[PDB]
């Protein structure tokens, strides 16, 4: 039968040296299909190590710009009474639809931000948003 | 002694989707019983041992 | 004589085909990301050999990238199919305690076999002592959980690369891909994406076999005439 | 293999050992593709690539072992430990 | 024009509620064991919430509830381990019952 | 290239540091 070595190659190297070599009779019922579809990367055992010294690892954080609208939203304002409904796929929160107005006025030329986060809130008190100030 | 019938065909394909847990009998009937104690969630002694 | 045919026409004729079963239509990057497939684990659970696949870390939550599964699980879906088509034996696998039962029952209607249940030792490195000697194993085992209850690998992803094995597994943020035939990164804990990826096995599984029929039968009409 | 007795020992050994087989490249079928100088734990080996007629002038054990994989021409030197498993 | 996957992530609700802190949610009952309520809140995990003393019975299977979340996912690294340990389940407290 | 990529910066949500009751005090 094949070889159980298995951190030794993979299942198709395997399986194709051991083909040639005439000791395995017959393919598999799947090595056709490996060979004509294989994956995008050959299953090879591969021992994890931990990182010393200097080495971090790639994953960045997740930014957007509009994370420094939230945050200052939060600190202002505190999380709207109103409850998040992640389940809705559309929703929008009191700070999502303050993020839109502050950006909406963004792009009409004004460039100031203590100015622009003012009049926001203007904005949308006259839309009869509820904004209680937390302090 | 009654003995167990064959377990798979000509083929080699097992007869029942349980065959690899070596106790498709057992789990067999752990999942009916699982099963129905399913549905009644969904809906809703001296002379025996 | 007409062997040669046969396997020319009915097992030679799909691998001549990139979708021969047309699985590309069963799922898109948005429908994964209804199911919440990008959802991982926090980044202090993440292995080393997932970063590939990790879009980012939102808020220590890491994030992994649907594009990366999209074409991952093309080739997952693709191969299953294949596998169903040349009637081979599926397996599925899977100790998530929660997700047992949903996933015995899609074994069952497929028509192929689930172990979601102790795995004792050796029911694959030593099945013909624990089945019998012409006990035939599976051609392939797909994961939809590739970890055990204590957090480490399943055991039968090593039994079964030491079986030579073919290998399908969703796999997790904190999970070790390297021995996995066909990875598909992605969530394995929200019931919306552990739904999702039966429905898409099940369905391939499915039309694949049907496949096989109406070739099989096409081929023999014309056979007589 | 391991045994109380020896003949059940050999039937272990040799029956377990033809389920873990390697493939082995050899350059036009008689010797290896390249000067191969490794080191498992202690035991350190040197292989030489060799022309044919060369013949097997290793230990005796590595001969044994080239004669079942059909290295027909090669040079090795084992240095360190002489550990057989190793 | 096939909206891309990093546009799909930035408009979500689950990345625009920034940290999930102190967070209001609307949760779904999906499973009950005796009094510990198993609530879906569109997550990664679940939260595990006990029946609350007043109207106990009003907490059935399809309730809607209402959530302050205090961490999508419970995990933490303990002395000697390489990896952190999870419980897989997140961290939340149930408020009450929510109605139109 | 892409608008909806994630940008490099600072964690706009991180909380300022503690401090001790005495912080700035003689
Ligand atoms: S925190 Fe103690 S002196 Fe600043
Ligand atoms: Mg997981």
């Amino acid at each position: 039968a094949g070889s159980r070595l298995e951190t030794v190659g993979s299942i198709f190297s395997r399986t194709r040296d051991l083909v040639r070599a005439g000791v395995l009779k017959e393919k598999p019922l799947w090595f056709d299909v490996y060979d004509a579809f294989p994956p995008l990367r050959e299953p090879v055992f591969q021992r994890p190590r931990v990182r010393y010294g200097k080495a971090k690892a790639p994953i960045q954080d997740i930014w957007y710009h509009e994370d420094r609208i939230r945050a200052k939203f939060y600190s202002v304002y505190g999380s709207g009474q109103r409850a998040f409904d992640l389940f809705n796929p559309n929703f929008k929160s009191t700070c999502q639809r303050f993020v839109e107005k502050y950006t909406e006025l963004q792009k009409l030329g004004e460039t100031d931000e203590e100015k622009l986060f003012v009049e926001t809130g203007k904005a949308l008190l006259a839309e009869g948003v509820i904004l209680r100030r937390v302090g | 002694p009654r003995q167990r019938a064959i377990q798979w065909g000509e083929d080699g394909r097992p007869f029942h989707y349980l065959f690899y847990t070596g106790k498709q009998s057992y789990y067999s009937l752990m999942h009916d019983v699982y099963g129905m104690l399913l549905n009644l969630e969904k809906h809703q002694v001296i002379g025996s041992r | 004589e007409d062997s040669t045919d046969f396997n020319d026409k009915i097992l030679n004729e799909p691998l001549k085909h990139s979708d021969f079963f047309n699985v590309k239509e069963l799922f898109s990057v948005r429908s994964l990301f209804d199911a919440r497939v990008h959802l991982g684990h926090k980044a202090g659970c993440r292995h080393r050999f997932m970063e590939p696949y990790i879009f980012g870390s939102r808020l220590d939550h890491d994030i992994i990238d649907l594009e990366q599964t999209a074409t991952h699980l093309q080739l997952a879906l693709n191969f299953t199919a294949h596998m169903a088509y040349r009637k081979g034996i599926i397996l599925f696998i899977s100790r998530n305690r929660q997700f047992s039962y949903l996933i015995e029952n899609m074994a069952r209607d497929c028509g192929e076999y689930a172990h979601t249940r102790y795995f004792r030792g050796g029911m694959l490195t030593n099945a013909r002592l624990l089945f019998g000697p012409t006990v035939r194993l599976p051609d392939l085992i797909i994961f939809l959980h590739t970890l055990n209850n204590i957090f480490e690998p399943h055991v039968a992803v090593r039994d079964a690369a030491k079986m030579n094995i073919p290998t399908v597994g969703i796999v997790d943020t904190n999970c070790n891909p390297c021995l996995i035939t066909y990875p598909v990164p992605g969530n394995d804990d929200s019931p919306l994406a552990v739904h999702l990826y039966c429905r898409l096995f099940q369905t391939a599984i499915t039309r694949a076999k049907e496949k096989r029929q109406q070739v099989e039968a096409l081929y023999r009409l014309q056979g007589q005439k | 293999g391991k045994a109380t007795d020896r003949m059940d020992a050999f039937r272990k050994a040799k029956n377990r050992a033809v389920h873990h087989l390697h493939y082995i490249e050899r350059y036009e079928d008689h010797t290896i593709f390249h000067d191969i100088s490794l080191r498992f734990k202690r035991t350190h080996i040197k292989m030489k690539k060799q022309p044919k007629g060369y013949g097997l002038r290793c230990h005796r054990a590595i001969i044994t072992i080239c004669r079942l994989i059909g290295i027909k021409d090669m040079y090795a030197k084992v240095s360190g430990s002489i550990n057989m498993l190793s | 024009n096939v909206e891309s996957f990093a546009s799909m992530l930035r408009h979500s609700p689950l990345t625009q509620m920034g940290p999930a802190k102190d967070k209001l949610v609307i949760g779904r009952i999906f499973h009950i064991v005796e009094n510990d309520l198993y609530i879906d809140f569109g997550g990664k995990f679940h939260c595990v919430c006990r029946r609350p003393e007043v109207d106990g019975e009003k907490y059935q299977k399809g309730t809607r509830v209402r959530l302050r979340l205090l961490d999508l996912e419970l995990t933490s690294r303990f002395l000697g381990a390489t990896t952190d340990t999870t419980v897989l389940e997140a961290n939340a407290v149930l408020l009450g019952i929510q109605e139109s | 290239s892409n608008e909806d990529l994630p940008i490099s910066m600072e964690n706009p949500y991180k909380e300022p540091l503690k401090k001790c009751i005495l912080c700035g005090k003689h």
